């Protein structure tokens, strides 16, 4: 939750981190997706590679992705304070992130977040003992229609119940990984009840297209 | 000449194309309020306290950083203008802390000077201040960073002039924190430019930490000898002792920068 | 057979912590030729 | 026409809303997209720009800009820069979720949206900044750019055109404030999402430098469809100046929350009973709706019954369209809970940048905060006013703008709930 680094044993120049050479491949890959003269460009993307080859950061991997893309490492710095997903603290294997602002407060996100404490034992910020899951309190993830949900590392979970989130952190204590999707009936988006529109084939190509074209 | 006219509170003045509102306030003998606009540094624009009115715009614009169109009558002392400069000094105001009397930066502060000039008399921040944790970049700069108003100015000036890239903001919102996110130390060899800039007690001067203080010290303007730059300074002594070494600008020798020898 | 009461999108379970990067690394051979600002970066 | 909505689904532009249909490019082509794109490419961009102007396509982002008028801001001669359109997939409002929805179902009309319009605007390449949390719509969105290419549709002479495009994503990191167009820029570019100020203008100096325009997923997604079916197509729904179809999030408390295409003047009572099955316990149920995400002023049970989901009439209505997300607020809520969450949720997504935002949203959450338990007094209320309009209009950004005016909404349809709030905490405490 700081914001200036101390070096911890584990947490320093020092501490060993380098690329896979699949990963220098994937950087070489992503840095040829902006202008030549702009690498600087490259710093979110590499440095989330960094998040995804180690599960978090620690300082080496800033002054590598740093010095790979010949920045200053104050420049990498600010970025990895900036953004909230880089996590500059080792988190649990399943990060559990839960939405709890207001489209997602007002459909009860609460119980989720007291049956997600209450499950692992833990409160906001905790890692269990284990280090398997993380659980923090995030803002708006974006899928306010399946409020509530959850993130777990890639994926949402979404129209949850206390014992839908309970079943999925049963799951992932037993090492599957479940599907990304409303625990509910309803399949993305849709009205729960059924279809109050798009019920009629889509057209296909040619409908509707002007003349003079 | 391609110069265009423009209006300083209905008063006609010739400015060249690309001119801020700012400098077209400074032709006519008005000076903007301002934190972070610095006339050797890039424009930031982060501090909001340059907002002036343009007339028949219902928006204040950012004077330090908007360039002037043909026949704008910019209001310098219009009632939103005045209203714009002390909304932005009360939130400069909400979170700094109450350290004028124990801050090197009293009698000599921009803060000070411009809150009695451009802001409201007393406070409605009826809540508790943030205390950000102190840095240590080095034993000439001593830095109380409660004090700072995140105006940027430490992090154009290692950038741009002495070429650094190690001081920088850290984290987002009201925790946004400037230092070096390390123990790192700044020592540069203009690395005590930044107590010259810094428009507040900051970033202060550590061998004149406590020692003096602005209203009794006399300023003579006097040369440097350190090196064959020949870089113009104030000597300013306090009681036929010497206090301090400032700058002069000098536009030709050192602009108004000088060492940190000559410091 | 039109079918509407099926969710087609089922791809995304099979995504791993590499899928959006082995994706970018893919279609890097079917790009143009990124422009250049003629230096090699702003501090050159 | 004088009464708006029920659209019909042969008028519909985002078919495969739903994730009922294939996604891929064999199903996108089945549906009508990637049909006659080199006929449209050929054209020149002063037609394409002059179907977008005819359509009446306003900023789908939530400012509702002109799209036209925004995209003939390129229509001018190359100084040596290129020029990048750039998709502004990154959707951090809340109550939005309809990017999310083009981006994992229709991710071929994004993608034919870019090439369309970056030929409109003369761009060299489409930089998709798609939200960092949206992981599995990022790599569904790569799997139909992979399509996209292996079919020859962009790249090296897409659609058989001569005209060279490229799409390319890039993924965000986890801030609100890089869906601001000019912070977005920054992000592409590597440092602090940080917003710049204006002018520059993106066309002129936009991402690296280069003329570069940053539009909405919806408003680059619908531009296909103006192309083929006609700009007075998508001119015939709507109001005048409030034209189009529009996706709605109708989100909160409401029976069956959802996403649905709808014709842009419709009423919002007519929206929620019939896409969404109405309010949780009735309409005579609801106590307020934020019409359009939560930078929009909320609106209460009498402003709700009679008004229109359009642009103009939510300004008249003294709120805004916004993302035209509807969040649903029934009798049971707290609504000082809601909005100091909605305040807090601003606090902790600020950039820090400018001193009006950086300090007085953080003050306008103590101050909501305390008005919650109620620990205070009445000629605070004004006062928070007052905090609101010295940050609106005078920050970097609108996302003072976006924190100020849930504050103003609250404050002046909910004042005596606010006054009986704290003469309550003043009578059980003292
Ligand atoms: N979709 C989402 O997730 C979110 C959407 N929003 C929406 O964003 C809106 C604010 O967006 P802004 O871009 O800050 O507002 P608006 O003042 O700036 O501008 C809208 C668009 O018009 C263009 N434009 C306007 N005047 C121009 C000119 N003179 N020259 C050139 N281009 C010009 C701008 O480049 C911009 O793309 C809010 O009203 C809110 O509804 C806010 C938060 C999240
Ligand atoms: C704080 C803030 C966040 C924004 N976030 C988004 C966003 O996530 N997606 C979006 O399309 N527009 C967002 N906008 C609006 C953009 O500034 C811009 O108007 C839009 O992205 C592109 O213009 P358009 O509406 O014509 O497409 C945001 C604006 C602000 C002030
Ligand atoms: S910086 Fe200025 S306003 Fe702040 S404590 Fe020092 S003298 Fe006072
Ligand atoms: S320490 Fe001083 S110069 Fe540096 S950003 Fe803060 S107020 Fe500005
Ligand atoms: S008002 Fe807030 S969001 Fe905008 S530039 Fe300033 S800190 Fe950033
Ligand atoms: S509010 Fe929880 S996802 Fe948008
Ligand atoms: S002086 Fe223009 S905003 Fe700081
Ligand atoms: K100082």
């Amino acid at each position: 939750a700081l914001f200036v680094h101390r070096d911890t044993p584990k947490n320093n120049p020092e501490t060993p981190f380098d690329f896979t050479p699949e990963n220098y491949k994937r950087i070489e890959a992503i840095v040829k997706n902006y202008p030549e003269g702009h690498k600087a460009a490259a710093v979110l993307p590499v440095l989330d590679l960094a998040q995804r080859q180690n599960g978090w950061l620690p300082i080496s991997a800033m002054n590598k992705v740093a010095e790979i893309l010949q920045v200053p490492p104050m420049r990498v710095y600010e970025v990895a304070t900036f953004y909230t997903m880089y996590n500059r603290k080792p988190v649990g294997k399943y990060h559990i992130q839960v939405c709890t602002t207001t489209p997602c407060m007002l459909r009860n996100s609460d119980s989720i977040l007291e049956a997600i404490q209450k499950k692992l034992g833990i409160k906001v910020g905790e890692t269990t003992p284990d280090k398997l899951f993380t659980l923090i309190e995030v803002e708006c993830l974006g899928a306010c229609v399946n409020a509530p949900m959850v993130q777990i590392n890639d994926n949402y979970y979404e129209d949850l119940t206390p014992k839908d989130i309970e079943e999925i952190i049963d799951e992932l204590k037993a090492g599957k990984i479940p599907k990304p999707g409303p625990r509910s009936g309803r399949f993305s988006c849709e009205p729960a009840g059924g279809l109050t529109s798009l019920t009629e084939p889509p057209k296909g190509p040619g409908f509707g297209v002007q003349a003079g074209l | 000449s391609n110069l265009i006219e423009v209006f300083v509170d209905g008063q006609s003045v010739m400015v060249e194309p690309g001119t801020t509102v700012l400098q077209a306030c400074e032709k006519v003998g008005m000076q903007i309020p301002r934190f972070c606009y610095h006339e050797r540094l890039s424009v930031a624009g982060n501090c909001r306290m340059c907002l002036v009115e343009i007339e028949k715009a219902p928006k204040v614009v950012a004077a330090c950083a908007m360039p002037v169109m043909k026949g704008w009558n910019i209001l310098t002392n219009s009632e939103k203008t005045k209203k714009a400069r002390e909304g932005v000094m009360e939130f400069l105001l909400a979170n700094h802390p109450l350290d004028c009397p124990i801050c090197d930066q009293g009698g000599e502060c921009d803060l000070q000077d411009q809150s009695m000039m451009f802001g409201s008399d007393r406070s409605r921040f009826l809540e508790g201040k943030r205390a950000v944790e102190d840095k240590n970049i080095g034993p000439l700069v001593k830095t109380i960073m409660t004090r700072c108003i995140q105006c940027t100015r430490c992090i154009r000036f290692a950038s741009e002039i002495a070429g650094v890239d190690d001081l920088g903001t850290t984290g987002r919102g009201n925790d946004m924190q400037v230092g070096t996110y390390i123990e790192k130390m700044f020592m540069s060899e203009l690395s005590g430019n930044i107590i010259d800039i810094c428009p507040v007690g900051a970033l202060t001067s550590k061998p004149y930490a406590f020692t003096a203080r602005p209203w009794e010290t006399r300023k003579t303007e006097s040369i440097d000898v350190m090196d064959a730059v020949g870089s113009n300074i104030v000597v300013s002594t306090r009681t036929g002792e010497v206090m301090r070494i400032l700058p002069r600008m000098h536009e030709d020798i050192n602009e108004e920068w000088i060492s940190d020898k000559t410091r | 057979p039109f079918d509407n009461t099926t969710y087609k999108n089922l791809q995304h379970h099979d995504y791993s912590t590499y899928t959006f990067l082995d994706l970018n690394l893919d279609l890097s051979k079917f790009r143009m030729p990124q422009p250049s600002s003629g230096r090699e970066s702003p501090r050159h | 026409k004088t009464s708006f909505g029920s659209l019909k689904d042969e008028d519909r532009i985002f078919t495969n809303l739903y994730g009922r249909h294939d996604w891929r490019l064999k199903g996108a082509q089945s549906r009508g997209d990637w049909y006659k794109t080199k006929e449209i490419l050929l054209k020149g961009p002063d037609w394409i720009l002059g179907e977008v102007k005819t359509s009446g396509l306003r900023g789908r982002g939530g400012a509702g800009f002109p799209t036209g008028l925004k995209w003939s801001f390129m229509n001018k001669p190359s100084d040596g820069r290129p020029k990048y359109l750039v998709v502004n997939a990154d959707e951090g409002e809340p109550g939005t979720c309809k990017d999310r929805e083009i981006i994992r179902h229709d991710p071929h009309k994004l993608v034919e949206g870019c090439l369309v319009g970056g030929r409109a605007m003369g761009a060299r390449a489409a930089y998709i900044y798609i939200r960092g949390e949206f992981y599995n719509e990022a790599s569904n969105l790569q799997v139909a750019i992979r399509e996209a290419y292996e079919a020859g549709l962009i790249g090296k002479n897409a659609c058989g055109s001569g005209y060279d495009f490229d799409v390319f994503v890039v993924r965000g990191a986890g801030a609100y404030i890089c869906g601001e167009e000019t912070a977005l820029i920054e992000s592409i570019e590597g440092k602090q999402g940080k917003p710049r100020l204006k002018p520059p203008f993106p066309a002129d100096v936009g991402v690296f430098g280069c003329p570069t325009t940053v539009a909405n997923v919806e408003t680059v997604a619908v531009s296909p469809t103006i192309c083929r079916r006609g700009g007075a197509w998508f001119a015939s729904f709507g109001r005048e100046r409030n034209s189009g179809t529009k996706l709605f999030n109708i989100s909160g408390h409401v029976n069956n929350p959802c996403t649905v295409e709808e014709e842009m003047s419709v009423p919002l009572k007519e929206l929620i009973e019939k896409h969404a099955g109405g309010v949780t316990g009735g309409w005579d149920n609801l106590l307020a709706v934020i019409p359009g995400g939560s930078s929009t002023p909320l609106i209460p049970k009498s402003v709700c019954e009679t008004v229109l989901m359009d642009f103009d009439a939510l300004i008249q209505a003294q709120t805004g369209l916004g993302t035209a997300a509807v969040i649903v607020m029934d009798r049971s809520t707290d609504i000082v809970k809601a909005i100091a969450r909605l305040i807090e949720f601003y606090k902790h997504e600020s950039c820090g940048q400018c001193t009006p935002c950086r300090e007085g949203v953080d003050w306008m959450n103590k101050v909501m905060a305390r008005f919650v338990r109620g620990d205070a007094r009445p000629a605070e209320i004004d006062s928070l006013w007052e905090i609101s309009k010295q940050i609106e209009g005078h920050t970097i950004c609108a996302l003072g703008d976006g924190a100020a005016w849930p504050v103003q909404g609250l404050i002046r349809h909910f004042r005596p709930e606010l006054e009986e709030r704290m003469q309550r905490f003043a009578q059980q405490h003292q």
